């Protein structure tokens, strides 16, 4: 699983 | 219950983070009872940012990003549409 940010 | 959030950018940005799956659909999960294909999910909220001011919260799954359905997505189709809109930013969600 991958996380990103905003 | 499914509702809908409207989060304008600030200088932060919008002040929060998305987790989920690298493929496209999978195994069917339950989520408050209801079945549905995999889900990326908010994984953290800046406090005081306009996620949070817009009730957000951590473990939301998304189900919506400005109107499309992103039910079983890829993680990157999630991302390129959050980033779509220049400021402004609708999604669905289902809080757990």
């Amino acid at each position: 699983s991958l996380e990103s940010c905003f | 219950s499914p509702r809908v959030v409207r989060i304008v950018k600030s200088e932060s940005g919008y002040g929060f983070n998305v987790r989920g799956q690298v493929s496209e659909g999978g195994q069917l999960r339950s989520i408050n009872g209801e079945l549905y294909a995999p889900l990326q999910h908010v994984s953290a909220v800046l406090p005081g940012g306009a996620a949070d001011r817009a009730g957000v919260r951590k473990g939301d799954r998304i189900l919506e990003v400005n109107g499309v359905n992103v039910e079983g997505a890829t993680h990157k189709q999630v991302v390129d549409l959050i980033r779509a809109g220049e400021k402004e930013l609708i999604l669905t969600v289902l809080s757990v």
